[PDB]
């Protein structure tokens, strides 16, 4: 809202694709982590 | 096609602020064209 309230829109939206290109990668670096850690609580779910 | 003044030639520019840009022509961010500009002082410009 910072950024949208501030900003002219030419350059908003170059600061706008920056943060949610950041925030994706940030989300799917947390998507792969849960997918990992499921993979091994599913492993220890077949175990038990 | 218009005749402008000298300082507003800039304006016509996507997301450019202005006068002429804010109130006469507005051209969009995603625009895909060309500008073309020439003086013309000799033509359009009486002696009064």
């Amino acid at each position: 809202n910072d950024i949208l309230s501030r900003l002219d829109p030419p350059e908003a939206e170059v600061q706008i694709d920056r943060l949610i290109t950041g925030r994706l990668q940030s989300l799917q670096t947390y998507v792969t982590q849960q997918l990992i850690r499921a993979a091994e609580i599913r492993a220890s779910a077949n175990l038990a | 096609s218009f005749v402008i003044r000298g300082d507003e030639v800039r304006q016509i520019a996507p997301g450019q602020t202005g006068k002429i840009a804010d109130y006469n022509y507005k051209l969009p961010d995603d625009f895909t064209g060309c500008v073309i500009a020439w003086n013309s002082n000799n033509l359009d410009s009486k002696v009064g």
